């Protein structure tokens, strides 16, 4: 059974540097090339580095030239990216995968990916916004509160409500990262209208990187 | 040019090897060489044949 | 360095229905192309390599050909584990590139959204801004979005979006919209509206408000 | 796909004479077959088709039927214009086959040849090679060949053979015969001679030179 | 009057393609199929492909299938012959010829053919080898001289003797190709042999398709 095994991701400030190592099981490392990609949160893949293990020969994208190197190394049976002079702009999910011979062959096996996440803010808990419900008559006679779940550092954030008992109508946004160096996403529930004025519907915002949660009951406003 | 097949103990059907051999048969203007064998049947005896 | 181009960006089709999903190469690319299937939260899988090798454990409902320069991967029946989105890569070159992704979508029977309007409110301008908040919910397909207006005029360069997954039975989802003023640009216009549009909305939905509202 | 065989490989008939050549086929081709003429340095011009059907343009000396599986093609008197290759084809069954066609001599006193040697020159050696020539001139029949000896033994896979078309008035030709010895080899070897054997020939044409000589 | 005249013939190289032409007058191609026919130089023949005029409905030789496509114009009463992913197998002199029905009929009329040539040397101009006349008695008296015409593509040359004034007494071959990948053929002049030292016996080999001519002049040699 051939299985690969990345990880070494974290939290790493700008000038400061990351070394990922990835294992393998199965299969030699002889006779491969080994290969890292990475890829920025909200982004698609970007190839950043190939080492042909029975060469010591490798090959580089141009956008990590001068910043990523790579190696692998044969006793182990693993291989290593070492990522120097990192910046807030290298953030990314990191990914080992293998192919063949010097190039001429995609990637067959690749790992899960493992996030390092850079910014000018290091690390904050969330707080939350609330957001009333239309006041009017509506399709289908439901209606839906929400709030916007704001300015924390690093993602994930789990999001449910009535302090995590409601998870029926509970619908997410994935976080995107704001001007100030903070995550945010927005969230809502959607009911039978009538259900707003009667049911409990608090944001539970689970932030284990900061040990901090926020509890922020949104309710109907006249209008 | 010329790489060695995945074949795995662990691998799903088509995956698995399949040996191949084709019989072609070839025919042409020629007497024959692969001949001979005009049908024959089994003997009979005690009976008018 | 070759560069490669993907399409559709999206295509929608149903559990039983044939998929074609192509990929372009701007040079010769020899049979360096491989193709890739990514569910979220998981990591791409192979299915076929060497432009026509279908890679242990992928289905056999897989495969693909070129005529000419255009390669297609092709699903023959779509299963319920076949909605992903599809990636081409080719390694004949240095850098190597991925394409850009086509997001495959159950084609579910298609509804409009119910919609709210969060108009600035008196606590929140006590940051010195507004935000006029849009949001489209438990919707389908995937593809929507809102147009705001300013005083009956349309509005450009003063919003932003973003939208949650899609729902794990029916595929659903909700959008928000959102437009950022200063207080000072809060109180230079009257009228605030959403305009929402999509493929399941026959008349976009209007909601409006007069600064104060709310 | 029809085989045909077409025989004698070459016949020998005099002005005047009746001339019949036949053409048989592997399996059955109804009545499609075609009977051709070619001359030297011209294209092959029909004679009859589809079995008995005259040409245009074409003698009514040229005829033909079927007996059975056997297609006879017959020249009732031969013109000194006839002296020309022939050959059958069967446009039946596709891909259309056509047999390997046969001659027609005209039975013109026998003579032997002027024959000449050329050993093999001092400028020709620098090549590192030798060529040893022998050539026959203005003959008749077209049957002759050339045995070679290398210090008077006969000589077999070192020679090589060129022959030329019959003369439109005498059907005479000449024949072109060589040997290649590495010049190494031609050091080795003191005589060489070119016996000519054929028809015509009561007592073999031998000609010889030593290493060296011309 | 019937007639068949092809057209379109050349010199293509490998991995090329050419079309043939074939114009019919006198008769028309409806109710006719039309057939190309291949002679390879040295070979008999084989035929190619055809096609009813009428139908549209079309056969091919195995051995061209895929690359060999035939097809006809009854507006304008011509037949024409797509041949693509030429070789340098494939050079033929190449025929028109019409028949009745898909087959079961011979062919009524071919054209004169059109020749396509090939090489691993696409092109050469010719050179000319003398050879020497025997020293010793021969036969009636005569004697003659020769030379080898050699490594020039394509065939047809034509050689004649002193500068193309000497037809009488001349005798050539047909060219054969050389492992060269060119074409030759031995010529000779015969005499009276004391003609060999009187007359003029130089070798003209003209060969329109390099725009060259060779002329060698013969003499014996002292023996």
């Amino acid at each position: 059974e051939v299985q690969l095994v990345e990880s070494g991701g974290g939290l790493v400030q700008p000038g400061g540097s990351l070394r990922l190592s990835c294992a393998a099981s199965g299969f030699d490392l002889g006779g491969y090339s080994m290969h890292w990609v990475r890829q920025a949160p909200g982004k698609g893949l970007e190839w950043v580095a190939g080492i042909y293990a029975s060469g010591g020969a490798t090959a580089y994208a141009d956008s990590v030239k001068g910043r990523f190197t790579i190696s692998a190394d044969t006793s182990k049976n693993t291989a290593y990216l070492q990522m120097n002079s990192l910046r807030a702009e290298d953030t990314a999910v990191y990914y080992c995968a293998r192919s063949y011979y010097y190039g001429g062959f995609g990637m067959d096996y690749w790992g899960q990916g493992t996030l390092v996440t850079v910014s000018s803010a290091s690390t904050k808990g969330p707080s939350v916004f609330p957001l009333a419900p239309s006041s009017k008559s509506t399709s289908g006679g439901t209606a839906a509160l929400g709030c916007l779940v704001k300015d924390y550092f690093p993602e994930p954030v789990t999001v449910s409500w009535n302090s995590g008992a409601l998870t029926s109508g509970v619908h997410t946004f994935p976080a995107v990262l704001q001007s100030s160096g903070l995550y945010s996403l927005s969230s809502v529930v959607t009911v039978p209208s009538s259900s707003l004025g009667t049911q409990t519907y608090i944001c539970n915002v689970n932030h284990k990187p900061s040990n901090t949660k926020v509890d922020k009951k949104v309710e109907p406003k006249s209008c | 040019p010329l790489q060695s097949y995945g074949f795995q103990p662990t691998n799903g059907v088509g995956y698995q090897p399949y040996r191949v051999v084709v019989l072609s048969f070839e025919l042409l203007h020629a007497p024959a060489t692969v001949c001979g064998p005009k049908k024959s049947t089994n003997l009979v005896k005690n009976k008018c044949v | 360095d070759i560069q490669m181009t993907q399409s559709p960006s999206s295509l929608s089709a149903s559990v039983g229905d044939r998929v074609t999903i192509t990929c372009r190469a701007s040079q010769s690319v020899s049979s360096a192309v491989a193709w890739y299937q990514q569910k979220p939260g998981k990591a791409p899988k192979l299915l076929i390599y060497s432009a026509s090798d279908l890679y242990s454990g992928v289905p056999s409902r897989f495969s693909g050909s070129r005529s000419g320069t255009d390669f297609t991967l092709t699903i023959s029946s779509l299963q319920p584990e076949d909605f992903a989105t599809y990636y081409c890569q080719q390694s004949h070159t240095y850098p190597i590139t991925f394409g850009q992704g086509t997001k495959v979508e159950i084609k579910r029977t298609v509804a409009a959204p119910s919609v709210f309007i969060f108009p600035p409110s008196d606590e929140q301008l006590k940051s010195g801004t507004a935000s006029v908040v849009c949001l489209l919910n438990n919707f389908y397909p995937r593809e929507a979005k809102v147009q705001w207006k300013v005083d009956n005029a349309l509005q450009s360069g003063n919003s932003q979006e973003s939208v949650t997954e899609q729902d794990s039975k029916d595929s659903t989802y909700s959008l928000s919209s959102t437009l950022t003023l200063s207080k000072a640009d809060y109180e230079k216009h009257k009228v605030y509206a959403c305009e929402v549009t999509h493929q399941g909305l026959s008349s976009p939905v209007t909601k409006s408000f007069n600064r104060g509202e709310c």
